[PDB]
């Protein structure tokens, strides 16, 4: 899915914990 | 009137769609996907991946545009 690799490259900044 | 600034959420997600682009041209293949989102892991597999760039160049130009990583991102269609 595009949704599920779109906030797999929403990555842009970092990630977190 | 105090004047409102649309440009901090833009840049964010158009900014990620500059993560695709590593020689800077504005439009991508299957490899880009994977290689910046490779970085973290990623969830799906490059068979799913291989049928989601058939799914979006349905016609088959070669390479997409901003609207699929931002419209793809943005718009959630409901089953």
């Amino acid at each position: 899915n595009w949704k599920l690799l779109a906030k797999g490259l929403l990555i842009r900044e970092r990630l977190k914990r | 009137t105090q004047k409102m600034s649309e440009k901090d959420t833009k840049e964010e997600i158009l900014k990620a769609f500059k993560l695709f682009d590593d020689d800077e041209t504005g439009k991508i293949s299957f490899k880009n996907l994977k290689r910046v989102a490779k970085e973290l892991g990623e969830n799906l597999t490059d068979e799913e991946l291989q049928e989601m760039i058939d799914e979006a160049d349905r016609d088959g130009d070669g390479e997409v545009s901003e609207q699929e990583f931002l419209r793809i991102m943005k718009k959630t269609s409901l089953y």
